[PDB]
């Protein structure tokens, strides 16, 4: 009875799902609930009250967006439920009592939410089996490694996990609550200064795209500001859905800065590369050769064009002079974590490492704090 | 020679004892089954001349209780019951096609027509000859049948003091949507390739006919051929019996240049062209529009504003409006139906004028009506037919309660409490006032920016929580309905184009001052007989509406009729092939009614061995159930203690199995 | 039971009523209420005080016209119940008792009229159910789409509603009292300039059949008023009832302008496109491409010819130059909130939405404010 | 040389300027450019083309009324300049040359905005030296506090800044376009439910005296509509400018609830309590405790009588059950924001931080973002 497990990495600002042994995820589209908030006055269009992600995203202009996951805990338990189920039956058209399926997951996440998700994926859809994994440990199964320090930057949490060998070291994992929607949200306070104003969630939207779609990261910050202000070379312009064109200054590469410099937004806690370094520093000197030689990335947030070069600089000049720093950005950096899932679940010798219905049974949801990482 | 008529006796009634009993009677050259009131027929194939004259004599109703179980009883019984109730009744032909409908009908008018002495002396009355040129106008090739009935022929069989007079002859349910729009691997109504294979050469220079292959009204089946059966000589014969029935070659001619005229409208093409500030329609090429125009003696401008333009017409004003190309294929389409319609109509209206008869007289009615129908995948038109056949379901079930209540009142008066469940939560289900599936349908036609995708939503919407209906898990394009022959599935792939039958009152009044005479006078006749409605669903329901009046105004009793393996073999068939035309049917509902009852003398006599049971009992209203239902401490099920003792339930006799199975236990 | 529900679109100059499901209204009649005001002197030709509004009409010159609903409101409200009455009964012959009926209103009138309107309704006539419904909706209704801006000009009022997938904008409705009896006040007040004196009613109502005849709106007005005040081409001549000629000019297409420059008449407000421009400016972005490719019509007064190629000309200099407008412009903007009516109130699922004579007893007129709109 | 520096509060809808030193404003007007529109019959009487505020207030029947600050920005330059002209001259009678000059600003207005300030009242009145100073900071000088959250409410912009001890947290400044304009705008369209219709300039402003004179905020908003269709207590009378007598009656209090509820106007944003209350759930805890202890209020339009006790209800039923709210209503809610800058403009330390000629002349206009805020 071959039956390939469901791989369903439910991000915090995009779902990526998709079967075990694929290349790429057969389904990707944004994790929102979106509900009508003005009156229907034509009888008849009345009864669709609430659309899936990407429904919601093309009739964004009559509803309000709401993102059930915030900052990687499960805020609203309702809209994660509906978008599992559409994610399973409206968009994969596969049932979920015949095929076990794989969910990811922050570090340093609260136990009631594993709780509460295998309670979820159990009761609700009957799954066979379940199982939770960390993300890093995916991305860098799919990196083809086993050692070096993965730098996880999804757009509601950025942790930082060292492993040697395959054995992790626990004391030594960093988690950081400045993300991608942080970014997003210092774009629309930060374009304010050219008086373009977004408020509304769409608007919200359209400020993420412009980011995805402009902004970057430089080697210098005083330099380029400089050569910002000194020119008009760096300015592009963007076409909203309405046709207005708006420009985009010294803006387009402030807004990715604040992960270095995350005094931007107030945080009192230093940039990726600091919390880079001071992880390898918690580690053996063993250790800390090899995490040096390989570090590795993932997620989307670290897609910046850039991002590499500069933070590679700073490991450098925060790192010994005499060690080689060499700093993996492989192209797949968003679903990374999806790949590495898929090449886990695909193992003939993970099947005895899932989460069987019986063992759920018996021994209550509180077997998923000991079968897990 | 195995009877077996009456299985209403045997210990229990399941469909596995009702298959063996009509294996066993079919094995003994047995076809009919008098279950009570209701008739069982099996097609044999198997060419059966039973008797002759002498049948009637022979199977009358003075000796039911010893009398074989034979079709011809009904007539017999049909004038015993009038002339005792004074109220004329109606019979139906119900099966699937293919199920000897047609032959039973020739048969029991054969047996009414041969009771008087008098049908050799008026055989003159002109009655069946014209069943061959219905039944080419009204059937079609289906998927599994080359000659299925798709609507509801009535025919009138008329009576004044025991003389036989004239038949008036009527349909009713005819499939409009048949014409325009037909599945794979079937094909349009017979006549259509009928007249096409027929045709003489003088049609074929004058009339531009010589696509009968690349019509878009016939080639959409994708394989024409498959009927090779028929052929030119069927319209050969055709042509005969129409000269037969007192039609002049005008009247032919007349048709035949319809009928041409439908065929062309079917190969009429329309472009998405650029106007003044849309893209609209406009007509390909001009040349067949101005054929058909020559052809109907009709403008052909005329034609080309009410295929392309709308015409919005007020006392002060009129105004033409443009048309998208669905609407124009749609209106394209209306004006088919409705002329294939009319064309039917005035058809069977002067069948019924040549041979009518008296006024103010008795009468028999004989319906032949569709069969159950469930198929691969499943269309509207499928689902009329199944709305209609559960209407008729309601009127059996209906017939069968009261049969049991008769039965139950006739052995003690008390029992006339026993309920009964119908099917009209089905039937609201389907087409109910507020929030039908049909009046969804409807809705859905006249509402802007609507698809099949809106429709399915809505319907899944409006009936989420109803027991019958059956949302799918996937996301998938179907929906299910519990009908009582079981599920099935239907698909809402292009409901929207088999509706959006409008036509709008300036087609009829261009049609009414056409220069030909047979066109104006139909057209003129429609608009005098002329509240109504505008789909194919509505018009469909008001004549089941005037079905059903027409058979509450007389007593409805009606017969069956199943169908073997559909191979043509004589006298082998399939159980499985037996099960599924019994579910069809819906005689498996009897089964349901029955909800059981046995008699306790033959309790006292087969069970001697119970308990050392006393054989001595020679009262059938003795205590005896109470007996061992205190001593035995069995659980009290009954409601009360009966005189015949019809009180047994299916509890109980589980428990009596359970005993019986236990107390062998012994060595 | 089959009931066909009346739907009387009594709108501010013209009442067009008749049975729902029809393609045209039955009875088309003006809304006017005649008086006789000289003295008679024929003995028993003194008994008809009050002629309905097509009787009003052959009886012009010895009664004087009153018209019952100005600029949208009800002013006289017996003038319009006898006009209700007479269109109930001497003209569609048909007992109000059994019927339903569907009334129209502009967007933004006062509440004391819908009050108003279902008591007399209700306690008069005896109508088993009645409902009243935006004409704007019904527009769209009409017009077999469900996105897009309704320009409804009727001769009283002309409002724009904005609705996006049936889901009405009601914050960007905006509302003219700019109208076609203005534009008829002010030919009769333009047309002094050649001579020709209107004064009485049934001389404005001559003015109004002259507007109705040779008005029409230019794409450039400057360049017309110099081909007009060039030559004689634009000239057109027109016959008075009693067989005198009158000529027109510059005043043929001088008359309608004013729905773009509202300045003639001295309103302060801006012409139609520039409140389409701004109602559009009031939704979202995503709402306004829509918007922008979908403005419908409805109206009388807008079957000027070329009104049309102007405004489509004026929202395109207004819009941003890369968006397409296309201005929908149907052969049937008279009386087309009629036939929207209509395809409403024949819908089996409209059958709920009804005000029945039970709710309107038992919780009192205002209801008529909770299931409309 | 004892120079007095000019402070000149150009607020979004009012001018309040004086001397610093003072306990008033010595001149309040309203900042609107008037320009007529008829034509004039009389020779003479048509040479003054432009009147300013209390000039266009006198003489409404007879022009346009425009604003040249829209929502904070400031659109119309010319108009701008014509005020502070007249606010210099015509009005103080005191030569702008001799003086330096205090100005306000939104916090988050674009920077071309005040470029464009420095750059005109350094070339054209040429002042010796300008600053630009927040509104909120001003507001707590005028309070005689150091700690809690500033709630600016004009009739162009709504903002929070959250101050303690006197670092401010830029972070936690949130801002609302929903203001006293927009209220006068939503009375406009609500008070035709009665019928009375206000389109031109003059009678939107007649509209606004009527909000001032007569509008107030409820505790709950449920029961005062059931009291007020339920009797007819709370209905008011107000006499226009021509004698003509109008009633309102649950419209009094339905304009500013939309404070609360800006779901009226179609905003997505929240009430001014929870923007708030999420202002201070963007600070830190210690910070938060003296937030909630010394919530203040400034600006126009929230003059309201009840507006503090309902916004203490709101803020309690939001914040933890345990702590003290108590929010400043001081009787000067109007022009505090003056007060804060005469106060701030007087001190003696404060000579230092201004923006002299030879800094801009040298540095160019940009130093107006280094040495503010
Ligand atoms: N090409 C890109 N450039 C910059 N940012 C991106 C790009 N693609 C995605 N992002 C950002 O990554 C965030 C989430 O991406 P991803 O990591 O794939 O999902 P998740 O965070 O759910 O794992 C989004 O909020 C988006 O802003
Ligand atoms: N009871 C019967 N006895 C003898 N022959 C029969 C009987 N029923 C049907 N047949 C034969 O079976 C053949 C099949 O006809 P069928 O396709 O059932 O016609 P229809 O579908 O119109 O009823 C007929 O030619 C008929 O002669
Ligand atoms: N063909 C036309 N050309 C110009 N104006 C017209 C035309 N037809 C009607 N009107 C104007 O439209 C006004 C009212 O028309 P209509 O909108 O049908 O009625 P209502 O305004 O009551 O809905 C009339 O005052 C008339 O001046
Ligand atoms: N007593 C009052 N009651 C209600 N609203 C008021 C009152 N006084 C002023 N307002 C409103 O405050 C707005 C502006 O006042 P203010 O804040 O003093 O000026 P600015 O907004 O320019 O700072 C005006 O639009 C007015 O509607
Ligand atoms: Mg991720
Ligand atoms: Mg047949
Ligand atoms: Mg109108
Ligand atoms: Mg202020």
């Amino acid at each position: 009875d071959e039956t390939t497990a469901l791989v369903c990495d439910n991000g915090s600002g995009l779902v990526k799902a998709g079967f075990a042994g694929d290349d790429a995820p057969r389904a990707v589209f944004p994790s929102i609930v979106g509900r009508p908030r003005h009156q229907g006055v034509m009888v008849g269009m009345g009864q669709k009250d609430s659309y899936v992600g990407d429904e919601a995203q093309s009739k964004r202009g009559i509803l309000t967006l709401k993102y059930p996951i915030e900052h990687g805990i499960i805020t609203n338990w309702d809209d994660m439920e509906k978008i599992w189920h559409h994610t399973f039956y409206n968009e994969l058209r596969v049932a979920p009592e015949e095929h076990p399926t794989l969910l990811t997951e922050a570090p340093l996440n609260p136990k009631a939410n594993r709780e509460k998700m295998t309670q979820i994926m159990f009761e609700t859809f009957n799954v066979p089996a379940m199982y939770v994994a960390i993300q890093a440990v995916l991305s860098l199964y799919a990196s083809g490694r086993t050692t070096g320090i993965v730098l996880d930057s999804g757009d509601g949490v950025t942790h930082n996990v060292p492993i040697y060998e395959g054995y992790a070291l626990p004391h030594a994992i960093m988690r950081l609550d400045l993300a991608g929607r942080d970014l997003t949200d210092y774009l629309m306070k930060i374009l304010t200064e050219r008086g373009y104003s977004f408020v509304t969630t769409a608007e919200r939207e359209i400020v993420r795209d412009i980011k995805e779609k402009l902004c970057y990261v430089a080697l210098d910050f005083e330099n380029e500001m400089a050569t910002a202000a000194s020119s008009s070379s760096l300015e592009k312009s963007y076409e909203l859905p309405d046709g207005q064109v708006i420009t985009i200054g010294n803006e387009r590469f402030r807004c990715p800065e604040t992960l270095f410099q995350p005094s931007f937004i107030g945080m009192e806690s230093a940039g990726i590369h600091e919390t880079t370094y001071n992880s390898i520093m918690k580690c053996d000197i063993d250790i800390r050769k090899d995490l040096y030689a390989n570090n590795v990335m993932s997620g989307g947030t670290t897609m910046y064009p850039g991002i590499a070069d500069r933070m590679q600089k700073e490991i450098t000049a925060l790192a010994p002079s005499t060690m080689k720093i060499k700093i993996i950005a492989p192209p797949e950096r968003k679903y990374s974590v999806w790949i590495g899932g898929s090449i886990l679940a695909s193992l003939s010798t993970f099947q005895q490492m899932w989460i069987t219905k019986q063992e759920y049974d018996e021994a209550g949801p509180s077997i998923v704090h000991r079968k897990c990482f | 020679e195995d009877g077996v008529e009456d299985m209403t006796q045997l210990e229990d009634l399941q469909e596995t004892t009702v298959l063996a009993n009509l294996k066993t009677r079919f094995e003994r050259n047995l076809i009919y089954t008098y279950i009570g009131s209701i008739l069982v027929s099996v097609n044999p194939y198997r060419m059966f001349a039973i008797y002759g004259p002498e049948q009637v004599q022979q199977y009358s109703g003075r000796a039911l209780g010893e009398n074989p179980p034979h079709l011809f009883a009904i007539a017999n019984l049909a004038f015993a019951k009038m002339l005792d109730a004074k109220q004329n009744q109606c019979v139906i032909i119900s099966g699937e096609s293919g199920s000897g409908k047609t032959e039973a009908t020739k048969l029991i008018l054969r047996c009414l027509a041969a009771m008087n002495q008098r049908r050799d002396v008026m055989q003159q009355i002109k009655i069946l000859e014209a069943t061959p040129l219905l039944e080419a106008f009204g059937n079609a090739k289906t998927v599994r049948n080359d000659n299925s009935s798709r609507f509801g022929k009535f025919v009138e069989i008329f009576l004044e003091g025991g003389v036989i007079c004239g038949a008036i002859t009527s349909q009713y349910l005819l499939e409009k949507s048949r014409i325009v729009f037909q599945a794979k691997n079937e094909r349009n109504y017979h006549i259509f390739y009928e007249l096409l294979a027929g045709l003489p050469a003088q049609l074929r220079q004058a009339f531009s006919l010589q696509e009968a292959e690349t019509y878009y009204y016939l080639n959409q089946g994708g394989n024409c051929e498959i009927a090779g059966k028929s052929d030119a000589d069927d319209f050969r014969r055709l042509l005969a019996a129409m000269e037969v029935l007192g039609f002049t070659s005008e009247d032919q001619d007349s048709i035949f240049r319809i009928l041409a005229s439908i065929l062309h409208l079917g190969n009429v093409y329309f472009e998405k062209h650029e106007t003044d500030a849309q893209e609209v329609a406009s007509v390909v090429s001009a040349r067949e529009i101005q054929a058909v125009a020559e052809l109907l003696q009709v403008s052909p401008e005329g034609l080309q504003k009410a295929i392309t333009f709308k015409v919005t017409e007020t006392i002060r004003e009129k105004i033409f409006t443009p048309l998208t190309v669905e609407s124009a294929v749609d209106a394209r389409d209306a004006i088919a139906k409705v002329l294939y319609a009319l064309l039917f109509g005035w058809l069977i209206t002067r069948v019924n004028a040549l041979v009518s008869p008296k006024q103010d007289t008795l009468s028999i009615a004989i319906l032949d009506i569709y069969g159950f129908e469930d198929l691969s995948f499943n269309s509207f038109e499928q689902l009329c037919i199944n709305y209609a056949n559960e209407n008729l379901q309601y009127l059996f079930n209906k017939i069968v309660f009261q049969e049991e209540q008769e039965e139950y009142i006739r052995e003690q008066m008390d029992w006339r409490e026993i309920a009964f469940a119908d099917n009209q939560p089905c039937i609201n289900l389907i087409s109910l006032k507020p929030y039908g599936i049909l009046r969804i349908l409807d809705d859905q036609c006249c509402f802007p920016q609507a698809t099949d995708h809106t429709f399915l939503q809505k319907c899944h919407y409006h009936h989420g929580a109803n027991p019958l209906y059956s949302k799918p898990k996937m996301p998938l394009p179907e929906f299910t309905i519990k009908h009582y022959a079981g599920k099935v599935t239907y698909q809402v792939h292009k409901f929207l184009d088999k509706n959006h039958d409008q036509v709008r009152q300036d087609v009829l009044d261009l049609f009414v001052h056409s220069r030909t005479r047979v066109v104006a006078h139909l057209f003129s006749s429609h608009a005098a007989q002329t509240y109504k409605a505008h789909t194919v669903a509505a018009k469909f329901q008001q004549s089941l509406l005037d079905l059903v009046e027409k058979m509450e105004r007389c007593n409805p009793l009606f017969v069956r009729c199943l169908k073997p393996n559909h191979k043509k073999e004589p006298g082998l068939f399939e159980p499985d092939v037996m099960m599924a035309q019994l579910r069809y049917s819906g005689v498996l509902e009897t089964v349901r009614i029955r909800k059981v009852r046995l008699p306790f003398q033959v309790f006292i006599d087969r069970y001697r061995c119970l308990v050392a049971l006393k054989l001595n009992v020679p009262a059938d209203g003795d205590m005896c159930v109470s007996l061992l239902s205190r001593l035995c401490t069995v659980t009290p099920d009954m409601y009360r203690v009966g005189i015949s003792k019809l009180f047994l339930k299916e509890h109980l006799h589980q428990l009596l199995e359970s005993m019986r199975e236990r107390v062998q236990n012994r060595a």
